[PDB]
């Protein structure tokens, strides 16, 4: 079912599991919201090349 | 009448040298008569040492003592143990108000043992559900950081979720000296027969922090509504779980029986915690989660809704309950029980702490379920529910504005963060920065919110009603 | 700081006139009441109640 | 009077024992086998023993003595070395010559051979004296010179005959008291039970900062004497270089290293390194251990000694600290205390909490931290001791998970956690920032105001940058440093200065060994100072980029700051860091425009 | 702003003051309120003595304790421990607190009582007796010293009570 | 020598009173004063011997665990034979050179040892007064031993390894390869240069027995080693006392014959679930997923006795090898072994899963007293801070390559890119040797170095400039 990373599981790992989990979401959030702009001004400089 | 008259009864307290040997903090008597379920002992020592404990299981002629500050030197040929009446029991009178008290309710100030009026049982008594009404007032704590945002209702449970290194003591000290109802501001100071008093119980608190409280409560008015209670670590645990018992129990005969609106705060409820694990390992019980005792949701259950408004009596309770997270998870038991009793939460941020700001409540995170009851016309003021719902709304974008920055640039941002990062630096720099011996009363924290909230026109205050815009901009 | 100082006299004429004066009313409650409370205490000490707990 | 019933471990159960109170300590086998109880059913007293309990047999008798685990305290106990329950090795090596400790000697704790100058104190015949009333001085050595001998804190009663000046051994009686009639005679030493605490007249708050010279410590994370304090343990200068600073600078009167659970290689090292390290305390070279008595608890050592080691320890503590001397007491590896009392407990087979420990770990280690602090002496005349603990818990795996570590937290008022990533990269002292903590930092306002005021504004504001600098890190490693800005740029690069050149000791050159107090709040005003000169400079049109290179001579002097030597004094010292920080501040001006 | 940040802390060491003896005024009022408590305990203790020293009005007395002590020591054996005094009191009483115990139980009259032969403290005890059963291993302390001690706590309530009237609609 | 004792006859009882059997133990009723630890002969109704320990005595009633299995015990038949004191290894000078039995036996067709003492398999504690801080570093040849964990003479360190990996090859190369960076002996000669090996051999293949054997006879080391031997077919709780029996003749030789003992160990995890085993049909209250509570106690014992004692010119190189069951540090056998060892040798299954050899990674070994082995007059004086930035690098270099996993690899700095070439040209380079190859730290310093000058200069932050200067540009 699904995937795992083949750790023998401990509860340091369950502790390293779940703060690479918020850094992975909080990036996730960060990047996102990062293209957006990036999207933005990309369409444009998309709009300005075509005039 | 008062039918009080059955105290001079004298009933036959027993003493037994029939201790058939020690284990660890209990000791264990084999002749005792007609067993029932709960007492109170006040055992001596060879050395004359008097002693107190209580017991904890009961079978045929079975009876086993848990004594206070361990049994050190207790051996089975010359200790000798009083049984006294019944379980404990809190001498309780109206002008216990302005006493410090031990663990065990025995005066620690300079004044003798408090007056009774009545011994009241310490365990309390199951509300009737046909006989309960809705917190509907507000109680000003005079930090802005409570008053304006994360109003606590009369009759409110809400906890202040704080850390190990944080300063939780120092703002449960200005709640308790600053607390006090809206009311008098709000009827012009003509309303005095509404009193407002305070039960202050320090559990597991440390012995410099124990001094502290006890130091700031007497060198300001706060004692004289304050009955105040310490448990220090070195002092025996039982006595940390009796010390919110006898704070409850203190607060509610107040409350619902001399109808005042009284302020209950219990520190360091992790320390009522791990006495409660320490007294469940002490009899032959198997642990639960992480630990602690199976049951401590119903303890838990029980000690907080010893709160609220009631039907008929005029009284009211408004329970603050402070808790430390062992490892600033909300997952851990303790936090977790408490979200799922009390009403909202309170949180006081590591962060925060760090950057030099007090005091530093994390508003983001924090809510106060009851808040709507809290806020009105007649209550607080017309415009506290709309500047509160503007102050998180503008604080959530200067942080994720504040967050942006490192990724994007400040010359990327919006005209909307940069009011943002403006609002943000001025809040937590003078709004929520509030000084330990300041004390804003809730129409200031109300000016100041305005006089901050008024960087922005009135077009961009999106989460505020015009018809408030049109009355309290323009000032 | 000094004018501060000044009333250190006056707060404690003040503390000492409200602890005599509470203090004048215990005396007299304790001096009015003492004898019919020892009378009570004397009567419950020394009549005892004799009954089987089994019940 | 008693047999042995049953022995499994080192738990005998002795039969015919009625009477016995508990934890009193027992003459267990022909051997006078030394051992405490610590359950009583009838007359099974359930005894744990001190030694080694293989190939025994019941029938071995068990005497009763009818005292608690008590340690002798008088003259004598410094400068020498002691097991969990106070035999001295020194005189087991001079009693045995063998690599092997005999089995169950009963060599007496305290010299009794050494006779020492008695000086009578002001009492005389006739005076009423209490408990912890100082009757009489004893001169020791030349850095406990006049030890306090006082009377013990249980006596009492009215002085019927009291010795003369002059020399007295162990074994002579100093002072007759009379209490109701009953005249009984006091020597140059008394015992004391290991588990009560000495009687305080009154614990005063702590006031005064107990320096340890490391800068990070004693800067953004303060312990005061007679404090309580968790120190990470672990291995690198984290836990050696922590306790040989408070041996040789901390300004304290006596210190008692104890150590349990320690390997028998590192116990060597350590009665060795002592021995020959030495402190100036006027124009004078002393060594530590004139300063020092050590209780040296191994691995090979049987539980109940690893568990009565720092009892003792902390009870010669506080013995001393009746005298008004202020001790500083280092438990090194507490963490194997805990796991003495976990294995203790497995041993009678109650319940424990947690994972295998038992649920009183919290309220006894509640109980020894609290046996420190600042306190008042019991007799007279009024004294002021304090006794600092200096605890070292070690990780098992976990950081902060285990019990030992989570009740310490709540009861310790200054916290110095490890930095696991900082060891990793042998950044030393490798102690966590972040999570570390220390509560006295308002407590120690007034000593601030009175000589550094500027400090606890310039700990915020370092604690402030090294925050800021934690989170923009944090964001920008999956990001990079294109989109930060040049206060973004200055905040991590000031930190990354105040990390590599501040809180970083190697504590074995002869700079920066011990960081003075005044050395370290120079070099934090500095560091503070070179982040608001460049903080402030951006604010107008200075490039950053820039400003680092224009600038790279200021950066190297501040970062070199740390290299001044300490003994030169505190004058001259002082006065390069002010022509440091005017350099500094010069420079950014012509910089700016 | 210095001084006014000193003129403040001028005003806080005041209300300090203020405060400081506000709370030993109430301190005082409580202490002077809580007083005689302990001397008409003593004033009680001393006439419970004085009671107990005459024979002829401590007979019933004495004996109401020893049956009162048996009725809860329901055990057909039983020691009953007393003063260097009076002992002979005990004594010339045996067979009716036998048969007084075993008709207010409704069971069989006592078997055996004997009087311990340590008898009780004559300078801590002021008459009483403290039953203790068959094997001296369940005690049954029931003396004129006890019995105050153990109400002088119960009847704290009822005192104020008769002191004074509520303050409170309980 | 006062051995003159030993000529004193005592009767031994002979018990045919077996109360029950189960599992590794035999339980014997109605026994005359038991002794706690003394070891029995109990004869089959076949009439073959076993012996075995005392678990516990309980009045009349004796718990033996008999070595060599219960297969065959019945209650009607069996007698057993009580030898008045414990276990005592048949100890002397000559047993160098020969194999024995797990249970000490020879299996050599050699005869039985001509004891010169008789010595319990338990030891003595050695006094804290006595002991010497093992100063001197022996050069293992292992570069990736010698330059990041080197190995004192005198140091306990395990060789960490799992199932499958070459564990007995860096075993063998170690004991091959053993010796002092700057002998006592000029040109080897007027002092013991050769280390006397002590091999114990428990549920352990054939196939590795006979290895060590081959591998210790074409090195010459057969000569002076003893090794005992408890197969995977020989009984499973006679693996209790070999690595006590190893243990005490290495004392002896290194204690009292003067001579430099290299104990290895090859297998502690079957030790450790033998001591499981035992505990199991003991009933005994557990510690971790079924290991005996005590497994800390009995772990100590058998490690701490190693090292250099004071007034002996002898000493114990302890170097244990267990497998990690799931190749897991948090494993109770690796953890307890860590808390009381002073280092350890990790063997990973990732790096040999890539070829190299030895496949020892460096983060997790540690040496615990290569602190003071290493640097002036010993070794050379870049050893510390060449190890030191070797180890920083190979972290960033681990932590880099996670991040390229996670994030692209133009994300990376240029220090990260440098950490990848480092770590691919370290692994390939300086831990990959030869199993015959014997490179002095020396040679693997200087192999550091060219390792290490990938990077510039500035970069070398973790060591002295000093060093930096004196050694960067040497080439």
């Amino acid at each position: 079912s699904g995937n795992r990373e083949q750790v023998f599981p401990t509860r340091m790992t369950l502790g390293l599991m779940k703060t690479k989990l918020k850094g992975a979401n909080q990036g996730y959030s960060l990047l996102k919201r990062k293209s957006e702009a990036l999207t933005k001004r990309f369409r444009d400089i998309t709009k300005r090349i075509d005039d | 009448k008062k039918a009080v008259e059955q105290g001079f009864n004298v009933k036959p307290r027993l003493n037994y040298n029939t201790v058939s040997g020690v284990n660890g903090p209990l000791v264990i008597l084999e002749k005792v008569k007609f067993p029932r379920y709960n007492e109170i002992v006040n055992l001596t020592l060879p050395d004359g040492t008097v002693r107190q404990g209580q017991v904890l299981e009961i079978r045929g002629d079975r009876a086993i003592v848990q004594v206070f500050e361990g049994t050190s030197g207790i051996d089975v040929k010359k200790t000798t143990v009083e049984f006294t009446g019944e379980s404990l029991r809190i001498p309780v009178s109206e002008d216990m108000l302005g006493r410090i008290f031990d663990g065990s309710g025995r005066p620690i100030d300079n004044g003798p043992k408090v007056f009774a009026e009545d011994y009241l049982d310490i365990n309390g008594s199951p509300i009737n559900p046909y006989a309960r009404i809705y917190p509907e007032e507000m109680i000003s704590t005079g930090v802005s950081a409570i008053d304006t945002m994360n109003s606590i209702a009369r009759g409110q449970k809400i906890p202040i979720f704080s850390a190990s290194g944080l300063p939780h003591n120092e703002i449960a000290a200005q709640i308790c000296r600053q607390a006090g109802l809206v009311r008098p501001t709000k009827d012009v100071h003509d309303g005095h027969e509404e009193n407002f008093s305070i039960v202050f119980a320090a559990m597991g608190v440390n012995l410099e922090t124990a001094r502290f409280f006890k130091q700031d409560f007497e060198e300001n008015g706060s004692l004289e509504r304050t009955s105040l209670f310490l448990n220090l670590a070195n002092d025996p645990t039982i006595e940390r779980i009796i010390t919110p018992r006898l704070a409850l129990t203190t607060a509610e005969y107040l409350a619902y029986q001399t109808e005042r609106h009284v302020l209950t705060i219990l520190t360091d409820m992790s320390s009522y915690a791990d006495a409660l694990r320490e007294v469940s390992a002490a009899r032959e019980e198997v642990p639960g989660r992480r630990g602690y005792p199976g049951y401590m949701y119903t303890d838990l259950s029980t000690i907080y809704e010893r709160a609220g408004r009631v039907e008929g009596r005029n009284g009211s309770i408004t329970q603050i309950p402070i808790l430390t997270m062992p490892n600033d998870d909300i997952t851990h038991p303790i936090p977790d029980l408490t979200g799922y009793i009390t009403e909202g939460q309170i949180f006081v941020d590591r962060q925060l702490h760090n950057k030099g700001i007090y005091p530093p409540i994390n508003v983001l995170p924090s809510l106060s379920r009851l808040m709507k009851s809290a806020i009105g016309e007649g209550m607080t003021r017309k415009d506290h529910g709309d500047v509160s719902n503007q102050l998180y709304a503008k604080y959530a974008i200067g942080k994720d504005a504040a967050a942006m920055k490192a990724v994007v640039g400040e010359e990327a941002l919006s005209i909307e963060d940069k009011l943002s990062l403006e609002f943000l630096e001025k809040f937590e720099k003078t709004f929520i920065t509030q000084g330990a011996y300041e004390d804003r009363t809730v129409f200031e924290s109300l000016d100041q919110a305005w006089s901050l909230l008024r960087i922005y026109p009135k077009e961009m205050l999106n989460r505020i009603s015009p018809k408030i815009l049109d009355e309290f901009y323009d000032r | 700081e000094q004018k501060n100082a000044g009333g250190v006299g006056e707060l404690e004429k003040k503390a000492e006139a409200g602890v005599q004066g509470e203090l004048a009313e215990i005396k007299k409650i304790a001096e009015k009441k003492k004898d019919d409370v020892v009378k009570i205490l004397i009567e419950t000490v020394i009549k005892p109640s004799a009954e089987v707990h089994i019940n | 009077y008693g047999a042995i019933y049953s022995v499994s471990g080192p738990v005998v159960i002795a039969e015919n024992m009625i009477g016995c109170a508990m934890y009193e300590l027992v003459k267990v086998g022909h051997d006078n086998l030394v051992g405490e109880v610590i359950r009583i059913d009838g007359d099974k007293a359930t005894i744990q023993v001190y030694e080694e309990t293989a190939g025994l047999t019941v029938g071995d008798p068990v005497l009763r003595t009818g005292k608690p685990l008590s340690v002798e305290l008088g003259p004598g106990l410094m400068e020498t070395i002691y097991d969990g329950i106070q035999r001295p090795l020194k005189a087991i090596k001079e009693e045995s010559q063998s690599i092997y400790i005999p089995r169950g000697i009963d060599t007496p704790a305290l010299d009794r051979t050494i006779k020492w100058q008695f000086t009578p104190g002001k009492f005389q015949v006739g005076d009423h004296i209490s408990g912890g009333d100082i009757y009489g001085s004893v001169f020791e050595n030349s850095l406990i010179s006049s030890h306090k001998i006082l009377l013990p804190p249980r006596s009492r009663g009215t002085i019927t005959w009291i010795a003369p000046a002059g020399e007295y051994t162990l074994d002579e009686k100093i002072l007759e008291v009379e209490f109701d009639g009953k005249k009984s005679d006091f020597t140059l030493y008394h015992t004391w039970p290991v588990r009560v605490p000495r009687p305080v007249t009154e614990k005063l708050s702590a006031d005064y900062p107990l320096l340890t010279g490391q800068r990070v410590l004693d800067a953004l994370f303060p312990c005061v004497q007679g404090g309580t304090t968790c120190i990470p343990g672990a291995f690198g200068c984290g836990k050696t270089v922590i306790s040989q600073s408070l041996s040789k600078y901390s300004n304290s009167d006596a210190i008692i290293y104890v150590g349990c659970g320690e390997r028998g290689n590192e116990m060597a090292e350590v009665l060795m390194e002592f021995p020959e390290l030495y402190t100036e305390m006027s124009g004078t070279k002393e060594p530590i251990m004139k300063r020092t008595t050590l209780v040296a608890n191994t691995s090979n050592m049987p539980v109940a000694a690893r568990e009565a080691s720092i009892y003792t320890g902390i009870t010669l503590a506080e013995y001393f600290r009746d005298q008004g001397k202020n001790v500083s007491m280092i438990a090194d590896s507490s963490s194997r205390w805990a796991e003495a009392l976990r294995e203790i407990s497995g041993r009678l087979g109650e319940m424990p909490a947690d994972q295998g420990f038992p649920a009183y770990l919290g309220a006894k280690l509640a109980s020894f931290y609290e046996r420190a602090g600042k306190a008042v002496a019991l007799g007279s005349p009024d004294r002021t001791g304090s006794v600092s603990i200096v605890a070292a818990v070690s990780p098992a795996g976990g950081d902060f998970s285990d019990p030992v570590t989570t009740a310490t937290l709540g009861i310790t008022q200054v916290f110095w956690g490890l930095d696991k990533k900082l060891a990793q990269r042998k950044h030393f002292p490798s102690i966590n920032t972040s999570v570390s903590y220390s509560k006295y930092t308002n407590v120690l306002n007034k000593f601030y105001d009175s000589n550094y005021p500027e400090f606890p504004v310039l700990r915020d504001r370092m604690k402030e940058i090294l925050s800021n600098a934690e989170e923009l890190e944090q964001v920008v490693q999956l990001v990079g440093k294109s989109a930060l800005s040049d206060s973004d740029k200055i905040t991590l690069d000031v930190a990354t200065l105040i990390k590599e050149d501040f809180l970083q000791q190697n504590g074995y050159s002869t700079y920066d060994a011990f960081c003075p107090i005044w050395k370290t709040f120079d070099m934090m005003r500095a560091f503070i100072s070179y982040h608001d000169e460049a903080q402030k400079a951006v604010a107008n049109g200075a490039n950053w980029s820039k400003l680092a290179d224009s600038t790279g001579d200021v950066k190297h002097a501040v970062s070199s700051s740390k290299f001044f030597e300490p003994s030169r004094g505190e004058k001259e010292v002082h006065g390069e860091f002010e022509k440091l920080l005017s350099t500094m501040q010069e420079r950014f001006a012509e910089s700016t425009d | 702003g210095n001084f006014k940040s000193k003129l403040k802390k001028a005003m806080l060491s005041q209300q300090i003051t203020k405060s400081t003896i506000a709370n030993k005024m109430r301190l005082k009022v409580l202490s002077a309120r809580e007083q005689s408590l302990d001397g008409i305990f003593e004033e009680t203790k001393e006439k419970l003595s004085g009671i107990a020293n005459n024979r002829d009005e401590y007979k019933p007395i004495l004996q109401s304790l020893i049956v009162e002590a048996l009725l809860k020591l329901l055990e057909p054996k039983a020691i009953v421990k007393a003063l260097e005094r009076d002992v002979d009191l005990i004594e010339s009483m045996k067979d009716d607190i036998m048969r007084e115990y075993g008709e207010k139980a409704q069971r069989a009259p006592l078997e055996e009582i004997v009087i311990s032969n340590d008898y009780l403290n004559k300078d801590l005890v002021s008459g009483g007796v403290v039953v203790s059963n068959a094997s001296d291993k369940i005690e049954i302390n029931n003396t004129l010293e006890e019995r105050l001690k153990l109400l002088s706590e119960e009847a704290l309530p009822a005192i104020r009570l008769e002191l004074y009237g509520p303050s409170k609609t309980r």
